[PDB]
């Protein structure tokens, strides 16, 4: 059970036998002849790696290669599977150009990568969408090899949801940059969430003539594939700052991580084959020397690479030929030209790591967000009645509209989980009446501490220490006129009247 | 690639193998983007310009 | 071994197989289909070019039908056109502005050679018709367009070709173009095949079910003036009761929905495999077990290639009409609540009654679990509350509504308009509280293809013109009072 690894030569390019020294005391168990053989790299070539890999098989028998490539030549994997298919030597690459997915590999051959495919981004990216209350959103293509599958999926997925999505025209730009059709289709666009799918070159095109449609600002949302999120220091002058891609995790699972995860998928997949029954495979004759015929009597540890784990990593890789169980983070630019990092994908969870989405700066010279009102209420009977969002179909009930609050979890405990649920009733209709016909967005939350409000020891607490203190914008509820009120914040005419009333009954 | 060449020719062997030799020089020629030609090879997977990158053949 | 799709093919009405495989595979079919007697009469066969050459060729039935290209296994054609279109390409592209070299040596330059990217893109378009194939110009794809195939016929192990298609251009030979069996016609593709079999489900005066009589036929009644009642023998489920010993025992059938079946079997000449449906529901289509929208019940069985035409009350609705045929409206109902007539309390005015609009603890009522008024209901958003009181109260069917209703369990009880009435006309205990809303006109859908659709219309509307419905609601239901 000898294997060899090679490194990217670029990051931990030192210690050789500290990659050599894994599981030192006890790595996995050990069965029979774990040993590393691991090399170095350098610029790859189709010649050199074939010259290398074919001198390194006819060696100490080799097995499974774990590939490490820095570089991202893209095509590289390609040429990897060709040589699993012509020797039957399992192979898997883990990082840099190994790791971007190729599709359909030859089913003669294994060779598994450790990256994100298509329809699991496009699964992430609608989750992120539905996360959120936006359901509504048109997206651009170029023509470039895989907007066909890309396509099919979304078409596929939309209407198999109960979400109910409001899904806009498809644009497929024929010819690139000629403003023939491409303006006026750029143009019918008067939604607000865009998920364009492109090459990176492709993509700073498409959003440089579109930052001077106007079709960027404080809320405009583009999306794209982990494709145009490429290098993690290449941000162009292209980009606005604030938009959303997801990529495969790179600031978390550290290479050294990675190998060790690899090392022992190997070898617990041999100790299965060796306990399935005691015939141990032989390696190649050589790759150089004469023609091969097939003489497997089966699949030496094809069928032994699903169904394994490892200390509660649950790595699963699929039939196609890639983990069913990505680290996928999704990231954000930063106001400092950054790349940042918010929410994970453990399970099947979001586990977003914002309860309301910050407005970010689309831009230095952008107009300002004069359009964004911070509402607030406080809970009474009549006026609104809160609620917790269904499981079914989990983002509310397509009669009412989602108010985030403030919960403290028990009494000593300051737990403040920003929970989000959706609330009904009456101002709020008078709201939503209201945002209509004057063309305002809202984020609006209840109030903390006390309700209604009162001058208590000079200073007002409720929805009245809000506006007092220009904390929020409008405090639509159940609000009393009062002289001391009206002298303190600026009131509006009324639209429902109401005073002093005496509750006594008859008791027979 | 020696000689530094412009676009490759491909046919099939006089003893068929269904692919045999346009998987090859498909992948390498592909490595830098030379465009190759078919000449004979009318199987329907070549056809996917997102695993083969450069391929233009000459039969549907 | 292929024996089993060759036979799950046999029972089918469509006669037209397009085998398209490999060579051995080709070889297996087709010994399996003439073990199978697949090769006869009516079974026009189109088969692809590879699948009729090597050793494919020795167990072919006669009369299959191949195509070709012409300029095939030939390289001195192909390598003209090709060197043509190639320096073609390249005098093109050398009167260019900025042009590098190809990368020389594969060890060591490892970059990507921009100019190879933008002479595949001037390369993919340029048309060129000097060459001995014919125009060559290739497609977006990446592919060669308009080509011609030779359509050879086999004829007694005689490959003699028939027409050729030069591109959207099919143009024949004068031949007698043998099909396998050596007819001589444009035989068929679909076919009849009148063994088609209904699926219905119990309920109303419209389906009237009851165990069948040990003598074999259930009874020999009559009616008003003496007529004996048209009945057949239906072989649906007895297991209503979950988890008991399913054993599909047949059951006396002799509806009304039987005598319209009749009737229209009489006008058309069919037979038919009647049996009733397991589960039993209007198509109150769900989602499946944390995973699609599924259908359920009568609709989803229909849907199901099971059930051929679905006669059975089949009220109109949206969600069942995005994939479905509906015919004629043979009934004209409503849907309309009723209460428990009391032995100064006033008369609910249905939904339009504020009372019935605001659910109250005092008034609890259910129609079903399974039924088009839940799938109506869920489309108007604009009750949410009754529809989640009438979700957590839910019921599964109307005869178990009704005795609820009896003893007052339930408080009110909507359905169609005819049921209504009919069951307050024998059983005059209860009321017909309610006006009527969202009349349904009963249709008959069918799957997208049906042969019958427009005969079954054209029958259902002459049966109304003439009035052979009123007959039947006088001779069978309209005929009691209290």
């Amino acid at each position: 059970l000898n294997i060899a690894v090679m490194l990217g030569h670029s990051h931990d390019v030192t210690e050789r036998e500290l990659r050599t020294l894994w599981g030192p005391e006890q790595a996995a168990g050990l069965p029979l002849d774990v040993n590393v053989v691991a090399l170095l790299m350098n610029r790859t070539d189709p010649k050199s790696l074939i010259t290398h890999v074919c001198d390194l098989m006819s060696g100490a028998r080799i097995h499974g290669l774990v590939f490490g490539d820095d570089t991202d030549q893209e095509a590289v994997a390609q040429m990897l599977d060709f040589i699993s298919s012509h020797t039957f030597v399992p192979i898997l690459g883990i990082h840099g150009g190994a790791s971007m997915i190729m599709a359909d590999k030859d089913p003669t051959s294994t060779f598994f990568q450790f990256g994100a495919s298509i329809q699991q981004q496009a699964t992430v990216m609608l989750k992120i969408m539905q996360d959120y209350d936006w359901h509504v959103f048109s997206l651009v293509t170029t023509i470039f090899p895989g907007y066909r599958e890309f396509i099919s999926f979304v078409k596929t997925t939309v209407d198999n949801s109960f979400v109910g999505w409001d899904m806009q025209n498809v644009i497929t730009l024929d010819t690139s940059f000629e403003d023939a059709k491409t303006q006026v289709q750029l143009k019918k666009i008067h939604s607000s969430v865009i998920l364009l799918y492109c090459s990176k070159d492709e993509a700073v095109l498409i959003l440089s003539e579109a930052r001077s449609l106007g079709l960027t600002g404080y809320d405009f949302f583009w999306i794209v594939p982990s494709l145009v999120s490429g290098n993690t220091e290449l941000i162009p002058k292209e980009f606005p700052s604030g938009l959303i891609s997801v990529s495969y995790d790179d600031w978390d699972y550290s290479l050294e991580a990675r190998v060790r995860d690899g090392i022992g998928i190997l070898t617990t997949a041999a100790s299965s084959m060796l306990e399935k029954f005691s015939y141990i495979p032989e390696a190649k004759a050589s790759c150089y020397g004469q023609m091969e015929r097939p003489e497997v009597p089966m699949h030496t540890l094809h069928p032994f690479m699903v169904n394994v784990t490892w200390d509660g990593k649950d790595l699963s890789f699929t039939e196609e030929g890639y983990q069913v169980h990505p680290r996928l983070v999704v990231i954000v630019l930063n106001k400092d030209r950054e790349w940042e990092k918010v929410g994970k994908w453990e399970n099947h969870t979001l586990s977003l790591r914002h309860a309301v989405w910050p407005r970010y700066k689309s831009f230095s010279d952008c107009e300002p967000d004069d359009n964004h009102l911070s509402i607030v209420t406080l809970e009474e009977a009549p006026f609104v009645i809160v609620e917790d969002i269904d499981p079914l179909t989990e983002t509310c009930v397509r009669n009412t509209v989602p108010c985030r609050k403030f919960v403290k979890i028990n009494n000593s405990t300051n737990e403040g989980m920003n929970v989000k649920k959706c609330c009904k009733g009456f101002c709020i209709d008078i709201l939503k009446k209201l945002s209509r016909t004057v063309k305002f967005t809202y984020d609006l939350y209840l109030v903390t501490n006390g309700k209604h409000g009162k001058k208590v020891n000079n200073v007002w607490n409720g929805m009245i220490g809000e506006v007092v203190y220009q904390r929020a914008v409008m405090a639509v509820g159940s609000l009393t006129i009062n002289e001391e009120r009206s002298e303190v914040v600026d009131f509006s005419v009324p639209f429902v009247e109401t005073g002093i009333s005496v509750m006594v009954s008859r008791s027979n | 690639i020696s000689s530094q060449v412009y676009a490759i020719l491909v046919s099939h062997p006089p003893t068929p193998n269904d692919h045999f030799t346009p998987t090859p020089v498909s992948y390498t020629a592909g490595f830098y983007r030379i465009p190759v030609l078919g000449l004979t090879t009318r199987m329907s997977i070549y056809s996917d310009k997102s695993i083969h990158l450069s391929f233009l053949r000459t039969v549907p | 071994n292929v024996t089993a799709l060759l036979m799950e093919a046999k029972e089918l009405e469509a006669r037209v197989i397009i085998l398209s495989a490999s060579e051995d595979d080709a070889a297996t079919v087709y010994r399996a289909a003439a073990m199978l007697n697949m090769t006869g009469s009516g079974y026009v066969w189109l088969v692809g070019e590879r699948e009729i050459s090597g050793n494919a060729l020795r167990y072919a039935p006669d009369g299959i039908l191949g195509l070709q290209l012409i300029n095939g296994k030939n390289e001195s054609a192909h390598i003209s056109d090709a060197v043509g279109v190639v320096a073609q390409a390249v005098h093109e592209l050398l009167e260019k502005e900025n042009i590098t070299d190809p990368p020389r040596g594969c060890v060591g330059n490892t970059n990507i050679w921009k100019t190879g990217p933008l002479f595949k893109r001037v390369l993919m378009s340029s048309k060129y018709a000097d060459g001995v194939t014919g125009r060559v110009e290739f497609n977006e794809d990446g592919d060669r367009k308009f080509a011609n195939y030779s359509i050879m016929n086999l004829q007694n192990r005689k490959l003699v070709q028939v027409g050729i298609y030069n591109g959207t251009h099919v143009i024949p030979n004068d031949r007698k173009i043998i099909w396998p069996g050596g007819e001589t016609e444009k035989p068929r593709g679909y076919q009849m095949s009148t063994r088609l079999k209904i699926v219905t489900i119990h309920q109303e005066p419209f389906v009237y079910v009851k165990p069948t009589l040990s003598d074999g036929t259930c009874k020999e009644e009559f009616t008003v003036n003496g007529d004996p009642v048209k009945k057949v023998i239906c072989t649906g489920p007895n297991d209503t009761s979950p988890g008991s010993p399913r054993h599909t025992v047949p059951q006396c059938c002799y509806g009304f929905c039987i005598d319209l079946l009749i009737k229209l079997a009489r006008t058309m000449n069919f037979t038919y495999e009647v049996h009733l449906v397991a589960d039993g529901k209007f198509g109150t289509q769900e989602r499946v077990n944390n995973s699609k929208k599924e259908w359920n019940g009568m609709m989803g069985e229909l849907l199901s290639g099971q059930a051929d035409m679905i006669v059975a009350p089949l009220t109109i609705n949206n969600e069942r009409a995005q994939y479905i045929e509906f015919s004629k409206p043979f009934k004209y109902q409503g849907l309309t609540i009723l209460v428990k007539k009391e032995i100064p309390e006033e008369r609910i005015t249905g939904i339009n009654d504020p009372r019935l609009r605001n659910p109250s603890d005092k008034f609890i009522y259910a129609t079903v679990k399974q039924s088009s008024v839940d799938i109506y209901f869920r489309r108007q958003v604009e009750l949410s509350t009754m529809y989640r009181h009438m979700e957590k109260h839910n019921y599964e069917s109307a005869a178990e509504a009704i005795q609820a209703v009896r003893d007052n369990k339930l408080h009110a009880f909507i359905w169609d308009s005819a049921v209504l009435e009919f069951e307050a006309s024998q059983k005059c205990d209860l009321v017909t509280t309610g006006e009527l809303f969202f009349r349904s006109g009963f249709g008959i859908g069918m799957r997208k293809d049906s042969p019958w659709k427009q005969n079954v219309s054209l029958s259902i509307l002459k049966s109304h013109e003439n009035g052979f419905m009123e007959d039947l609601d006088k001779t069978w239901v309209r005929y009691q009072e209290c």
